[PDB]
């Protein structure tokens, strides 16, 4: 029900994205390939592990338009801004960090779902000519994850990730 | 000599071993470096899965090649 590593770099291989560069928060000490994000324009994050949890949490940054970067957590904006200082530091110099604000209660623990999912939706949002404020992002997000789990979503993701992790270890 | 190990997540990890090392060694010798425990280790090399009781020659591992290390991690 959880998606491993090598599964998101094979998810977005199979999009179409090829070879990914993802980054994590281990121990607490974060790695962020900024190169990497700045040519991919995005950057799966799993945070949360270290020796003694293998098992932690999946979230995206993104880079928008000139120096600004946003990261989307699936478990709300407030869960995304216990990761903002930590994460902001490691973006190069003169960037600026946003939390899109996004509501709580809609990850159901299907974060590398909604990172491979509604993640890139966002992406594609916020780097358009006229793009819709930031408030009005995270209202598309949460509205939509809410939508997904109305037409019975969790049934169909756990059932999406239990195959994907059926071709994999 | 010197091999070179890529995580998914960018990093490179220069490692000083010797072709008849283990690959339960390589494996502590990059526990000393960056802390992983060797149980979420997996070295790819030549599109190949290193096998615990064998030796980086086993693989024709050279100096300054390069290895690469997925984690046995995941999240939700």
């Amino acid at each position: 029900v959880e998606l491993t590593q090598e599964g998101m770099h094979a998810i977005f291989a199979r999009m179409g994205y090829g070879d990914i560069t993802s980054g994590s928060i281990y121990n607490g000490v974060p790695t962020i390939d900024t190169g990497a994000l700045n040519r991919q324009g995005f950057m799966p994050v799993l945070t949360g592990v270290g020796p003694h949890r293998d098992s932690g949490h999946w979230i995206m940054l993104i880079k928008g338009p000139g120096n600004q970067y946003y990261l989307f957590d699936p478990l709300g904006k407030t869960s995304g801004e216990g990761y903002q200082n930590i994460l902001a530091a490691q973006l190069p110099m003169g960037s600026t960090l946003s939390v899109i604000p996004n509501g709580s209660g809609l990850n159901m623990g299907l974060a590398g779902y909604w990172v491979a999912s509604a993640g890139l939706r966002a992406h594609q949002a916020l780097n358009q000519h006229n793009p819709p404020t930031l408030l009005n992002v995270g209202q598309t997000i949460t509205n939509e994850m809410r939508n997904e789990l109305d037409h019975d979503g969790y049934r169909k993701i756990t059932g999406w990730l239990r195959a994907v992790a059926d071709e994999f270890p | 000599m010197q091999i070179f190990v890529k995580t998914l997540t960018g990093k490179t990890i220069t490692l000083e071993v010797e072709p008849s090392d283990t690959i339960e060694n390589v494996k502590a010798k990059i526990q000393d470096k960056e802390g992983i425990p060797p149980d979420q280790q997996r070295l790819i090399f030549a599109g190949k899965q290193l096998e615990d009781g064998r030796t980086l020659s086993d693989y024709n591992i050279q100096k300054e090649s390069t290895l690469h290390l997925v984690l046995r991690l995941r999240g939700g």
